[PDB]
């Protein structure tokens, strides 16, 4: 039943009395359900150091895994260049997914096209789809560019992305002029910050390989960015925002940060903003090319290397303190400008954040996951705040990776109690959290159900999750906060600190019991 | 609104497609006749997308794993391939239920075989054995697993059958095979119809030979109600307030027993057409159980439903279905008051999948509102026989529309109010549109039967009269 | 009573040849036989029907949509001796995936009920190298039970063999399918039989029969016939009578015992491949 | 200047021993070249190794779990003459998925600069039955440049190059992929070296030599050589300089114009 000026949607509407006596019945009469205490019996069991192990065991199987496929980073890449299409040769429900995907954690519109490779398509090749699609997408969206990623049945039966490209132009598909860049990205290959890497080497090979010859380098004056897969529109825009506080010319290739946050003013606007294509084509005469997150950009940066000669700076993503304070200087050194007044203002107001708040940041506990760039810039800072990774988790990392981080932790006696797991996933994650109890997780939307499982166990057991990195699907608007620089360095350390005083404000608000900690000032 | 200018509309939005892409597209698109029986004469359906075209549909992995099969609650289901379907599926349906999440129910969870390139290359069948040894060890409570393939399962020729034959009987577990790799068929459709196979092959006939279950004659089983945002359980609570006994719930909140006693029941009542009607006829070659659809979205089509329902069985029922509707009457009547004059005369247009479309127009209009346009991402040409007799004349049809398209209709036709999925609902919220999701009721409902009707209504209510969309023109513009 | 039969063997070693011939003879004594050709090539029930051609299943898909517009009646056509031929169907070379024209196909016919037990033989004409799980969807549970392979007493055609055995051992032991003998289509090689039923030991197998090259053969193929049509008193059409005979009196089915690459060189050695 | 080409023909046709004669002949006139098998059953580098065990690059990444693990020297080897071998490998015959590991192999080899150094001539060996994507990878822009297809003077063989010259059709009209000649490996057929020139000639193409059927070929492969190797002063051994010297000169690189099966017909009645 309900009440017409107090309507109650599923929670709590089944709550209601008749509702549970309905459910009961339900589970008693059919469901054959395992009894209660056999259920909790298992629940305990799987938070024991005993089940971790055999968790810890497993070889073949997994469980909430931590990363997702290469189309999904390629479409992202794609959607940073100017009125450009993302367009995926393969089966159409990837396609779906991927946009429901972005549409989800942007809560924006996100456009892609598929060509629809069916069932005999995979028999006979996809090379008709590559045409019709091509021409079709061109006619209807009118993009000014098309960018081709693969999904993994046209990766196995190894269509031939190039030729087909070049015979629908042939045949007068599209016009020959039509710039068609393309990659194959594997999903049985890395992950979604792979396929990013790989399409972004295809556009810029497709622009400058066979140009090189008038190209020298330094003479636009420019540094170029290359952001890799970033879905926080922050980490554009503060990116944008030093250079120019700085006066140091920039070209950042692929910027979706304008199409990702259209406006609400009566018109949809497919495309907007973005890296043009003169951009790319100018990209070899810059100065220099500098990699905001190199551990998914080695692909990019051999090819930087080794066709446009630039001197790729060896540097880590601009994340936490000292980080930031080598990407400016390495900046001020390639460009000769000054790192400005303004900037190192900023510098010395994070480290004044960081002085007002290290009595509650020191030695807590975390448990984290993400990409490979951010989780080593989170371990990072969070080794400068005086806390104490201890659960580091990358699904999608590596052997050079991990000792990369193994080193970092070194060298902070923070790091002291922390362990760094690469092809691990959230169901390992979960095992950690109960068998060596962090204060906190930070973590994506998928952690809410370890914090679920956790207080199952126990208010005392409970590890609250906090919300930073990709996706983000529970909590709106997060996508617009900043990761990275002194201001992402100030975001993140006020989400920390006020993390964990909101937790003590809920342990101390206790009447009579808890409350005399319930301090008005903190 | 006249048939002339929306057949204009039609050929002038045509326009911008190539010749061949045009001539396809123009037999998907149609005019409303109610008189018309045979929608094969007006429009068709459930034939490949055209390339390039930005079509709204998903995969047979969608409809098999996403729909039919992840539901299922004490079931662990492997989604078997490389790591991407699995991520963007996980817990992304709203489909409800009770459970021990990780001990005793796994529905939002997402099992993977997270296949690399060695994988491929080398097969995966050793890799799936060990699977579900690592399945049985860390999970002994699932009470059986399913096998979803993705697309390169069905490539490469792995033997899946072979494999949960061997581990089936090794374990004694329901194993269950399902070839829903996402190239075959043209849309979600062929996953229902391979899902409802695997179910009719691998689990419904178990208890075949068994008499320990105690029927009664007022048996039913509720079947394709996926019991999003819990719609399901606000259906079975009218069907056993009315009597009823409700043994079985395919698939939201469902349990792997209630699919195997659900041959004992007496009549299966069927929600979604699409995606079960495979399995309801089995069951009444095989089990002679018939069955019917129904309509549980506002009170017109509910109150209707529980008559024709009622009728099957005997004078007890007919007298506890005049009860419940007694009941219910000043409840959904309060919510008429109140709601139908802020939403009187408005005009919508839909397009979701393969029932839904049709089946929410009664309740529309029980609100005073006029459903302009509809359409569906895969029905076939037996649902559009259905809708055309639901829709008015004149009014705009639309199978597997383009993102071009439904934008262009849009703009002509310019709605109050759209309903339909994610990946369209912040295109039109962006030219001011009021936008409901249909398909995830935009984090709200239920929406079925009495108490659904009421959130339905506040839903349409909030969104369409929201002040936020006398905002979007800057006043110095 | 459906016996079903998979022929293996290396590509040009004569499967095709030697399966229509089999399969004619078979249907001259009486038999109902269906042949479903499992070679994107899809020649594999040309001799039978007359006409190089037949429509495949892959490309009739092709027309009318999708696989589940199809009707058999579309693709599945008789020839000579009223046998059942159908084809796969598959791309031209180095594009698509020929793989999945057999799984599509060989799901289709059972699933529309093309194995309707007016059937006594089913063979299966299946690609010489076997380069995924496709290609063994004949081999897999409820299909062929007894596989035949073609050879020759040529080093390469008797490393195929090993090879495909190799492959087999699988699906001989997840199902019940079986090797039923080696078939010899002579190269007229020094010794030939002898060296062939040397390697059927080793496999554990036997050599069931010895088909003697002859250009009879080459003569029906340009007429586009079997042997058995084409001069059904040849003595090579005897010569395929008798090979029907064996494989329908056959009771020898093992699971493969494959050897090294060593123990082959060895043999090839033991009848004189070094001398000059 | 280094020249990439593919070896392909009907299935048994002499594609692997032709390929490994003929690099053995060129690494002796001072050539350096890499072979890279592209048949899961590895054995196209056989003669040119035969001491020692070869790792294939698929089996290796199995083992080390990914491709991005693997080390080139690890799976790449010289053998007689220096010439370089590499497998790609793949699954025994019935499981898998070979075509990608065909893929993988190369994309492997194309990323750790395989193609650096200083080579002459890169061959790929590729199996008879080229029935997807990936055994083509080969003839995608950046790897061959030039096909040799191995045939002889019967049926299957010609209609095989036909159908061969077909597939690359769509590789060559897109990129700068080309048949460079017929390979007339012997079947002691009546005529055979005139019918095959009258093949060459309505695809478009040319015989660049005929190669003799000689059993010593046979006789260095069960000892696994070449006949360079095994026998230098073999007459086989001279056909294979004549065929490597000419593969050196050539220049004559077209696009294949395939004929009917009628017109292939019709040419072997004329015979
Ligand atoms: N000129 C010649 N004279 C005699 N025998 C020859 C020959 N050339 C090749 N052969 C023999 O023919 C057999 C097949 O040779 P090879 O293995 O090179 O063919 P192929 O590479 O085309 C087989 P596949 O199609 O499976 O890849 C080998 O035993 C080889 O020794
Ligand atoms: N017994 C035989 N005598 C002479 N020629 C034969 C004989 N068997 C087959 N051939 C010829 O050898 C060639 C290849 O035979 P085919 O059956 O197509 O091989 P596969 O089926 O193994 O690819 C054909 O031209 C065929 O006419
Ligand atoms: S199953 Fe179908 S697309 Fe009948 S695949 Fe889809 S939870 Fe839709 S219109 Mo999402 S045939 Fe259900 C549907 Fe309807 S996922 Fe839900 S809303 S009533
Ligand atoms: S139709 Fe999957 S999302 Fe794709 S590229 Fe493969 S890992 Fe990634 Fe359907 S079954 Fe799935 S969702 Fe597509 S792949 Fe096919
Ligand atoms: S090897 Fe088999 S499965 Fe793999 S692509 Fe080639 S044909 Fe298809
Ligand atoms: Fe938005
Ligand atoms: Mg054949
Ligand atoms: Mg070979």
């Amino acid at each position: 039943s309900q009440q017409v000026d107090k309507i109650k949607a599923s929670y709590p509407l089944f709550l209601d009395q008749d509702y549970k006596d309905m459910l009961a019945k339900k589970r008693d009469g059919f469901e054959e359900k395992y009894p209660q205490d056999k259920i909790d019996e298992v629940f305990q069991w799987t938070t024991t150091k005993e089940y971790q192990e055999l968790n810890f065991q497993r070889e073949a199987l997994t469980v909430n895994p931590a990363k997702a496929c290469q189309p999904l980073g390629a479409v992202l890449c794609a959607l940073g260049f100017e009125k450009t299409m993302p367009y995926v040769h393969g089966s159409q429900g990837c396609v779906a997914y991927f946009r429901s995907y972005f549409n989800r954690h942007f809560r924006e519109p996100v456009s892609c096209v598929s060509d629809s490779m069916t069932e005999d398509a995979a028999v006979f090749g996809g090379q008709q789809n590559m045409k019709d699609g091509l021409q079709n997408c061109k006619a209807t969206y009118k993009p000014d560019m098309i960018a081709v990623s693969t999904t993994c049945m046209a990766e196995v039966i190894g269509d031939d992305l190039n030729a087909f490209i070049n015979n629908s132009k042939k045949e007068g598909f599209i016009p020959d002029e039509f710039p068609v860049p393309f990659a194959h990205t594997p999903s049985f290959v890395g992950s979604h910050v792979t396929g990013w890497d790989n399409m972004f080497e295809g556009i810029a090979r497709y622009f400058t390989l066979k140009s090189m010859d008038d190209k020298v380098v330094g003479s636009n004056k420019k540094i170029n960015i290359v952001p890799g897969f970033e879905t926080y529109l922050g980490n554009f825009r503060v990116i944008k925002r030093m250079l120019s506080e700085m006066g140091v010319g920039y070209s950042l290739l692929s910027d979706p940060e304008e199409v990702l946050d259209t406006p609400a003013d009566g018109q949809f606007r497919m495309y907007a903003g973005g890296t043009t294509q003169e951009e790319m084509k100018d990209a070899p005469n810059a100065l220099n090319t500098v990699l905001l997150q190199p551990w998914h950009l080695e692909k990019t940066k051999k090819f930087v290397e080794g066709t446009w000669k630039h001197e790729v700076p060896k540097l880590n993503i601009p994340m936490g303190l000292d980080w930031t304070d080598e990407f400016l200087m390495k900046v001020s050194e390639i460009s000769g400008q000054p790192i400005p007044a303004s900037l190192t203002k900023e510098r010395g107001r994070l480290v004044d954040m960081m002085t007002d708040s290290h009595t509650w940041l020191h030695g807590k506990r975390f448990a984290l996951w993400g990409d490979p760039d951010f989780v080593m810039g989170l371990v990072k800072f969070l080794l400068e705040l005086g806390c104490e990774p201890v659960h580091i988790l990358c699904h999608n990392g590596n052997k050079r990776w991990k000792k990369a981080v193994d080193a970092i932790l070194a060298a902070s006696p923070y790091g002291k109690n922390a362990t760094v797991y690469i092809g691990k996933d959230l169901w390992h994650l979960r095992s950690l959290v109960f068998t060596d109890k962090p204060d906190f997780m930070i973590g994506n939307s998928y952690g809410k159900f370890i914090q679920r499982d956790t207080l199952h166990k126990g208010k005392e057991f409970e590890v609250p999750l906090i919300r930073i990195g990709f996706p983000i699907f529970d909590r709106h608007h997060l996508h617009r906060s900043t990761t990275l620089g002194y201001e992402g360095a100030m975001q993140i350390l006020t989400t920390l600190v006020n993390s964990i005083l909101e937790r003590l404000d809920e342990e101390t608000r206790g009447m009579q019991a808890t409350d005399y900690n319930h301090d008005l000032v903190r | 609104m006249s048939r002339e200018e929306v057949e204009s509309l039609i050929q002038e939005v045509l326009e911008v497609y190539p010749e061949k892409a045009r001539k396809d597209r123009n037999k998907h698109l149609a005019v409303n006749d109610p008189a018309v029986t045979q929608s094969k004469k007006c429009i068709i359906s459930n034939k490949k997308s055209q390339p390039g075209l930005m079509t709204i549909r998903g995969c047979a992995y969608a409809g098999s794993k996403g729909v039919v099969w992840g539901p299922i609650k004490d079931m662990i289901h492997i989604s078997h391939g490389p790591v991407g379907c699995g991520q963007y599926s996980r817990a992304g349906r709203r489909n409800y239920y009770i459970g021990t999440t990780g001990v005793n129910a796994f529905v939002t969870m997402n099992f993977t075989s997270d296949f690399q390139e060695k994988d491929i290359v080398f097969g995966g069948d050793k890799k799936l054995a060990k699977l579900i040894d690592e399945v049985e060890t860390l999970f002994p409570l699932n009470k059986g697993i399913s096998v979803q393939s993705e697309c390169p399962i069905g490539l490469i020729g792995d033997d899946i059958e072979s494999v949960s034959k061997v581990k089936g009987a090794e374990l004694s577990k329901t194993i269950v095979p399902v070839r829903c790799e996402g190239f075959r068929g043209v849309s979600q459709s062929l996953g229902h119809h391979i899902a409802n196979d695997a179910v009719r092959d691998w689990v419904l006939g178990k208890r075949d030979e068994d008499t320990t279950f105690a029927s009664t004659p007022y048996d039913v089983a509720i079947i394709g109600d996926y019991n999003i945002g819990g719609d399901a359980w606000s259906s079975r609570i009218l069907l056993e307030e009315m009597g009823l006994r409700c043994v079985a719930q395919w698939s939201g909140d469902g349990s792997i027993s209630e699919i195997e006693l659900t041959p004992k029941v007496k009549l299966n009542l069927v929600h979604c057409y699409r995606s079960m009607n495979y399995i309801s006829r089995h069951m009444e070659e095989k089990y002679g159980i018939p069955w019917m659809e129904y309509n549980f979205f506002g009170p017109t089509k509910t109150i209707e439903s529980l008559r024709a329902i009622a009728a099957k069985f005997d004078e007890s029922i007919q007298k506890k279905c005049e009860e419940v509707i007694a009941k219910y009457k000043p409840e959904w009547e309060a919510v008429v008051a109140k709601y139908r004059p802020r939403l009187e005369g408005k005009r919508v247009m839909l397009y979701i999948g393969g029932l839904r479309p049709r089946h929410v127009i009664g309740a529309y209009e029980d609100l005073g509102m006029e459903v302009v346009g509809t359409g569906y991402e895969f029905a076939h040409n037996d649902d559009y026989d259905r809708t055309m007799k639901e829709m008015g004349d004149s009014t705009l049809l639309y199978d597997d529309v383009t993102g071009y398209e439904f934008e262009e209709f849009v703009k002509r036709i310019k709605p109050d109010l759209i309903g339909s999925g994610i990946k369209e609902k912040f295109i039109f919220q962006k030219m001011g549109i009021p936008f409901r999701q249909m398909h995830s009721w935009d984090y709200s409902g239920p929406y079925h039967g009495f108490d659904g009707f009421a959130i339905f209504a506040r839903d349409m209510d909030m969104t369409l009269n929201n002040p936020c969309w006398k905002k979007l023109q800057a006043p110095w513009e | 009573a459906m016996r079903q039969c998979a022929i293996y063997g290396k590509g040009g070693i004569g499967k095709s040849t030697t399966t229509q011939n089999l399969v004619a003879a078979l249907a001259e004594m009486g038999k109902k036989v269906m042949i479903v050709g499992c070679d994107p090539k899809a020649d594999s029930t040309r001799l039978i029907l007359h006409s190089k051609a037949q429509n495949t299943i892959m490309e009739m898909a092709a027309e009318a949509g999708t696989v589940e517009d199809l009707e058999l009646e579309d693709v599945l056509k008789a020839g000579y001796g009223g046998v059942k031929c159908v084809e796969s169907g598959g791309p031209e070379p180095g594009v698509g995936c020929a793989g999945r024209g057999v799984i599509t196909a060989i799901n289709f016919l059972e699933e529309e009920g093309a194995y309707e037990d007016d059937l006594d033989f089913v063979f299966y004409d299946v690609l010489g190298d076997v380069v995924c799980g496709g290609f063994a969807m004949p081999i897999r549970e409820n299909k062929a039970q007894e596989i035949y392979i073609v050879c020759s007493g040529e080093m390469m055609a008797m490393y195929a063999a090993n090879n495909i055995s190799k492959g087999i051992v699988k699906y001989a032991n997840s199902g019940s399918v079986r090797l039923g003998g080696l078939i010899c289509n002579s190269r007229n090689t020094d010794r030939e039989d002898e060296l062939i039923i040397a390697l059927a030991n080793k496999l554990g197998t036997q050599m069931i029969h010895f088909v003697p090259r002859d250009n009879v053969v080459q003569r029906a193929e340009i007429r586009r016939m079997t042997v058995i049509e084409y001069d059904p008193k040849a003595k090579q059409a005897d010569e395929y009578r008798a090979l029907a005979r064996k494989v329908v009196d056959n009771k020898l089915l093992v699971i493969p015992n494959p050897i090294t690459m060593d123990e082959l060189e060895e043999l090839l050695m033991e009848f004189g491949i070094m001398e000059v």
